[PDB]
C-alpha cells in the first residue's frame, strides 16, 4: 500500500529500446488488453516527455486461446540494482514440480512514481501511420526483475500457513512464476495444488527426479570397420579434453596401413583393454565440477534432426553442469524453429529449477531467421539471452 | 466569445547537470534589426512571444534571412532533454487503402497556437540588438513551440493526435494524416457526405481555436487510385565521383521498391573501404551494361496499387544472379503493391538456398511492417529441394507458407555428402602441410588401392593445402569416393555446403563434388598416429 523507493544503477539511464514490428492480430490483442488495463489503473497513457521504451508483444499459452501481454524487460532488468532468497536446492530433487502464474498478484502493488518513466512501452501501429499508443506502469510490471524482489515480502506472508502446514512441500519464486515441489503422488499432488490455488485466490507439471546428468558412451560392437574406429578415436580424442587418462594409441594402432573404410578390422587384446579402460573412466563423473553463481551459465544446443535435440549447460568449457536430450513432438514435426524455441524454454525452465537463474544460449540458427519467428512460438513469461553460432560444430556427432 | 479549450502543456526539463544556454548575441545590420522588431512586435501581438527583463541570464542568438525570422537554438538543443521518437519512419504507400476522395486543410494557423511549458520559457530568451548598441537590446521569450527547437515537432504532433483522436474513432469512415503545414483527410463516402464530415472537422478544430492530386509526398506520387515514386534523376557524367556513386546508388535503391529488375551490385562493389568525396572512378563492362539496363528500366513508368485487406497477400521471388534477388508483392496477378530486391550478405562462402531464405525473412519482416501480416510465397525452389535441405541442414531454418513456382533459374542442391561410408568406393586418405616461414608446402593422398600422389606447392598455407589435397582426391577418383581428412577447417567449409565461393580453390572443389555421384567425407584427429592419414608425406 506504499511504494518502496526504487532507483537505477550508478551511471545508467533508462531503457531506450526499439519496438520491433507486430502483426495485426497481436496488435488487436494488445489493444483490447491494455484498454482494460488502463481502466484498472494498471497503466496510464504517457506524453512525449517520456523518451524511454521497453519492447512488448503478445503470446498464447497452453490450454488457453486468450492472448497474454509479454513485455521484454531484458534491458530494464539489467539496469536495476536488484539485491533484495538462497536457491532451494531441494526443488530439483522432488518427484513432481508445478509451475504457477502468480503474475496477476503483482498488479495490486503500486510502483514508485519516479521509476514509472522507465516502464514505458509502445503498442505500434501498422505501417507507421498513427504514432504508437504509449503507456507506463502504475503497478508492479510483470517480467520486471524488481517485481518479485519487492513482492517477496508479501508472498512470504501469503504462503505462511501452507508452508508451516506441510514443511515437506518446497516453494520457489522466479519472475512471475511460482514453483511448487512435492514428493507426493500425482493424484494427491494435483489436489494439493488445487488446494493451493484456492488458498491464493482468497488473498505444467515437471519431474526433476526423472532426470540426471547424461554420461558419455562408446559403441559396443563385435566387428569394427575402419570408419567405426575412426569415429571412435575421434570421440575419445574429444573426450580427452574433459576426462584425464583417455588413451587412444592402441586403437589408432589398428588404423595403421591404409585399408578401406568399410573393411572390418578385428580388435586386438591391447586395444580391447584400452577401450575397456576408457569406458571405466567415462563412467566416473567429471572432476571438480562446481557452480559459481557469480559467472554466466552457457547453454549450447545441437540439432540432431528427426526431432532430436541435444544441449549442455556449463560455465567453463569442458566442465558441464548438465547435459540433456530432447525429442518431444508437440505438433512441430514440420518446423525446426518452433522445436528450437520449445527447447530453449525447456532448458531455461530447467535452468531456473536448478540454479535459480536463466542461462545464456548459443543457438544453431541464423540471427535473421530466429529474430523473425521466435515470438510466434514463445509461451514463457521470462526471456533469456542468446548468441548465434554460424560454424557447424564437429561435436554434434560426439553427443549422439 | 466561444471558449477555446486550453491545450494542456507538456512538461519539459533540461538534461541533468546542464545549465541553460548563454551564447553571444550576433551583431546585426540596421536593416535586419529593423525587420525583426516589426516581426517580434506583431508576433507579440499574436500572443506568440513576450517581453522579459534582466532576470533571465539565458541568451539565444537570432538571425534574419531575406523578411523572415530565424532563431538558432543550436546550443539549447544541446542542453534540452530527449523526447519520444514520434515517429521516425514514414508510412509506405503500398499499405494505404484506395480512397474515393481526399481533402486538404491548412495547419499553419494552428502550429504557432500550441503553448509551451511555462518553466521552460526562460531558456527561449533571445535578444534583439538595438541600433548602434546604444541601448540594452529588446529581451523576449517564447510562449509557444518555436520553429527549430529540439522538442517542438514531438510535442506538436503529440498534442495534435490527442485532439483528432475522438473525431476519428467516432468516424471509422475517415482517414487522417499530418504533412506538413497541411492536414489530409480521405474517405470512400459520397462527395456530399464527405464534404459534410469535413465541415464537422473544421468545427472540431474550431473548438480549440483553429479556423483554417497528384500529391508529392516524401519522394512518392500519391494518386487516389495508385502510387509511384517522384521521377528518379540519374546524373549523367563521364566523370564519376565517390559522392556521385552513393547518390546514384541511393536513388537506384529508392526506385527498386516499385521498378522491378533493379540491380545495384557493380556500383556498390566500387565503394569498398574508400572514404573520399573526390575520385573519378572507372566502371567495368558489367557496370556500364547494368546502368544502361537501369536507364532502360526507368524509361517507362510503372504504378503500384493500394492494399485491400479482403484479399490474399502474395510475394514472388526470382533469382537475378550473382547473389542478387528481386521480389514483387501483389494480391492480384500483374498488379503489384510494391517490389524490391535483396543483396547477399558479405561472406566468403554461400549457397542459393541460404540466400533465398534470407530474402524471405527480409520480405516477411518488411511485409509485417507494412500490412501487419505474412504473405504467401511463390518460390523458385522445388518442395523436395527444400525438404532435403532443411532436414539435413545442421542449422535450424524455416520458411513460412509457400508454394513452388516453375520460373527458371531454379534453386537446387548441387551435391549431397553421404551419411555413411560408401561400400565399393575407393578410399582417399588426404593431407596437406605447408612451411609457415618459407611459404612452401605439399598436398596429396594415398588410397586403399595403392594409388598415391603428392603435389609440390609454392606460396601457400596449411589451410590452403588441406583443401588442395581434397581437390586432388576428388579429381582422381571414380563417381563414388570416400575421403578421410584431418582438416577441421576443410570439413567445416564443406559441411556448410556452398555452391559458390570467393576462394577459387573451393569453387573447384565444388565443381568436382557436383560431377560426383556419392561422396563420403570422414574426419580424423591428426598426429595421433592414425594409419592411412600420413603426415610424413606432406610435412616434408
Ligand atoms: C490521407 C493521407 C494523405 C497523405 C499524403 C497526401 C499528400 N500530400 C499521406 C498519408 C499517409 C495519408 N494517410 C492514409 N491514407 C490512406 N489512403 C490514401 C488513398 C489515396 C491517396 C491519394 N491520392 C492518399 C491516401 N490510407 C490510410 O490508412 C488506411 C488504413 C488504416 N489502418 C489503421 C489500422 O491499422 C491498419 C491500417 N492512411
Amino acid at each position: 500500500i506504499e511504494t518502496v523507493p526504487v532507483k537505477l544503477k550508478p551511471g545508467m539511464d533508462g531503457p531506450k529500446v526499439k519496438q520491433w514490428p507486430l502483426t495485426e492480430e497481436k496488435i488487436k490483442a494488445l489493444v483490447e488488453i491494455c484498454t482494460e488495463m488502463e481502466k484498472e489503473g494498471k497503466i496510464s497513457k504517457i506524453g512525449p516527455e517520456n523518451p524511454y521504451n521497453t519492447p512488448v508483444f503478445a503470446i498464447k499459452k497452453k490450454d488457453s486461446t486468450k492472448w497474454r501481454k509479454l513485455v521484454d524487460f531484458r534491458e530494464l532488468n539489467k539496469r536495476t540494482q536488484d539485491f533484495w532468497i538462497p536457491h532451494p536446492a531441494g526443488l530439483k530433487k522432488k518427484k513432481s514440480v508445478t509451475v504457477l502464474d502468480v503474475g496477476d498478484a503483482y498488479f495490486s502493488v503500486p510502483l514508485d512514481e519516479d521509476f514509472r518513466k522507465y516502464t514505458a512501452f509502445t503498442i505500434p501501429s501498422i505501417n507507421n501511420e498513427t504514432p504508437g499508443i504509449r503507456y507506463q506502469y502504475n503497478v508492479l510490471p510483470q517480467g520486471w526483475k524488481g517485481s518479485p524482489a519487492i513482492f517477496q515480502s508479501s508472498m512470504t506472508k501469503i504462503l505462511e500457513p501452507f508452508k508451516k502446514q506441510n514443511p515437506d512441500i518446497v516453494i520457489y519464486q522466479y519472475m512471475d512464476d511460482l514453483y511448487v515441489g512435492s514428493d507426493l503422488e500425482i493424484g494427491q499432488h494435483r489436489t494439493k495444488i488445487e488446494e493451493l490455488r484456492q488458498h491464493l485466490l482468497r488473498w505444467y507439471e515437471l519431474h526433476p527426479d526423472k532426470w540426471t546428468v547424461q554420461p558419455i558412451v562408446l559403441p559396443e560392437k563385435d566387428s569394427w570397420t575402419v570408419n567405426d574406429i575412426q569415429k571412435l578415436v575421434g570421440k575419445l580424442n574429444w573426450a580427452s579434453q574433459i576426462y584425464p587418462g583417455i588413451k587412444v594409441r592402441q586403437l589408432s594402432k589398428l588404423l595403421r596401413g591404409t585399408k578401406a573404410l568399410t573393411e572390418v578390422i578385428p580388435l586386438t587384446e591391447e586395444a580391447e583393454l584400452e577401450l575397456a579402460e576408457n569406458r571405466e573412466i567415462l563412467k566416473e563423473p567429471v572432476h571438480g565440477v562446481y557452480y559459481d553463481p557469480s559467472k554466466d551459465l552457457i547453454a549450447e544446443i545441437q540439432k540432431q534432426g528427426q526431432g532430436q535435440w541435444t544441449y549442455q549447460i556449463y560455465q567453463e568449457p569442458f566442465k558441464n553442469l548438465k547435459t540433456g536430450k530432447y525429442a518431444r513432438m508437440r505438433g512441430a514435426h514440420t518446423n525446426d524453429v518452433k522445436q528450437l524455441t520449445e527447447a530453449v524454454q525447456k532448458i531455461t525452465t530447467e535452468s531456473i529449477v536448478i540454479w535459480g537463474k536463466t542461462p545464456k544460449f548459443k543457438l544453431p540458427i541464423q540471427k535473421e531467421t530466429w529474430e523473425t519467428w521466435w515470438t510466434e512460438y514463445w509461451q514463457a513469461t521470462w526471456i533469456p539471452e542468446w548468441e548465434f553460432v554460424n560454424t557447424p560444430p564437429l561435436v554434434k556427432l560426439w553427443y549422439q | 466569445m466561444v471558449p477555446i479549450s486550453p491545450i494542456e502543456t507538456v512538461p519539459v526539463k533540461l538534461k541533468p547537470g546542464m545549465d541553460g544556454p548563454k551564447v553571444k548575441q550576433w551583431p546585426l545590420t540596421e536593416e535586419k534589426i529593423k525587420a525583426l522588431v516589426e516581426i517580434c512586435t506583431e508576433m507579440e501581438k499574436e500572443g506568440k512571444i513576450s517581453k522579459i527583463g534582466p532576470e533571465n541570464p539565458y541568451n539565444t542568438p537570432v538571425f534574419a534571412i531575406k523578411w523572415r525570422k530565424l532563431v538558432d537554438f543550436r546550443e539549447l538543443n544541446k542542453r534540452t532533454q530527449d523526447f519520444w521518437e514520434v515517429q521516425l519512419g514514414i508510412p509506405h504507400p503500398a499499405g494505404l487503402k484506395k480512397k474515393k476522395s481526399v481533402t486538404v486543410l491548412d495547419v499553419g494557423d494552428a502550429y504557432f497556437s500550441v503553448p509551451l511549458d511555462e518553466d521552460f520559457r526562460k531558456y527561449t530568451a533571445f535578444t534583439i540588438p538595438s541600433i548602434n548598441n546604444e541601448t540594452p537590446g529588446i529581451r523576449y521569450q517564447y510562449n509557444v513551440l518555436p520553429q527549430g527547437w529540439k522538442g517542438s515537432p514531438a510535442i506538436f504532433q503529440s498534442s495534435m493526435t490527442k485532439i483528432l483522436e475522438p473525431f476519428a474513432a467516432q468516424n471509422p469512415d475517415i482517414v487522417i494524416c499530418q504533412y506538413m503545414d497541411d492536414l489530409y483527410v480521405g474517405s470512400d463516402l459520397e462527395i456530399g457526405q464527405h464534404r459534410t464530415k469535413i465541415e464537422e472537422l473544421r468545427q472540431h478544430l474550431l473548438r480549440w481555436g483553429l479556423t483554417t492530386p497528384p500529391f508529392l509526398w516524401m519522394g512518392y506520387e500519391l494518386h487516389p487510385d495508385k502510387w509511384t515514386v517522384q521521377p528518379i534523376v540519374l546524373p549523367e557524367k563521364d566523370s564519376w565521383t565517390v559522392n556521385d556513386i552513393q547518390k546514384l546508388v541511393g536513388k537506384l535503391n529508392w526506385a527498386s521498391q516499385i521498378y522491378p529488375g533493379i540491380k545495384v551490385r557493380q556500383l556498390s562493389k566500387l565503394l569498398r573501404g574508400t572514404k573520399a568525396l573526390t575520385e573519378v572512378i572507372p566502371l567495368t563492362e558489367e557496370a556500364e551494361l547494368e546502368l544502361a539496363e537501369n536507364r532502360e528500366i526507368l524509361k517507362e513508368p510503372v504504378h503500384g496499387v493500394y492494399y485491400d485487406p479482403s484479399k490474399d497477400l502474395i510475394a514472388e521471388i526470382q533469382k537475378q544472379g550473382q547473389g542478387q534477388w528481386t521480389y514483387q508483392i501483389y494480391q492480384e496477378p500483374f498488379k503489384n503493391l510494391k517490389t524490391g530486391k535483396y543483396a547477399r550478405m558479405r561472406g566468403a562462402h554461400t549457397n542459393d538456398v541460404k540466400q533465398l531464405t534470407e530474402a524471405v525473412q527480409k520480405i516477411t519482416t518488411e511485409s509485417i511492417v507494412i500490412w501487419g501480416k505474412t504473405p504467401k510465397f511463390k518460390l523458385p525452389i522445388q518442395k523436395e529441394t527444400w525438404e532435403t535441405w532443411w532436414t539435413e541442414y545442421w542449422q535450424a531454418t524455416w520458411i513460412p507458407e509457400w508454394e513452388f513456382v516453375n520460373t527458371p533459374p531454379l534453386v537446387k542442391l548441387w551435391y549431397q555428402l553421404e551419411k555413411e561410408p560408401i561400400v565399393g568406393a575407393e578410399t582417399f586418405y588426404v593431407d596437406g602441410a605447408a612451411n609457415r616461414e618459407t611459404k612452401l608446402g605439399k598436398a596429396g593422398y594415398v588410397t586403399n588401392k595403392g594409388r598415391q600422389k603428392v603435389v609440390p606447392l609454392t606460396n601457400t598455407t596449411n589451410q590452403k593445402t588441406e583443401l588442395q589435397a581434397i581437390y586432388l582426391a576428388l579429381q582422381d577418383s571414380g563417381l563414388e569416393v570416400n575421403i578421410v581428412t584431418d582438416s577441421q577447417y576443410a570439413l567445416g567449409i564443406i559441411q556448410a555446403q556452398p555452391d559458390k565461393s570467393e576462394s577459387e580453390l573451393v569453387n573447384q572443389i565444388i565443381e568436382q563434388l557436383i560431377k560426383k555421384e556419392k561422396v563420403y567425407l570422414a574426419w580424423v584427429p591428426a598426429h595421433k598416429g592414425i594409419g592411412g592419414n600420413e603426415q610424413v608425406d606432406k610435412l616434408v
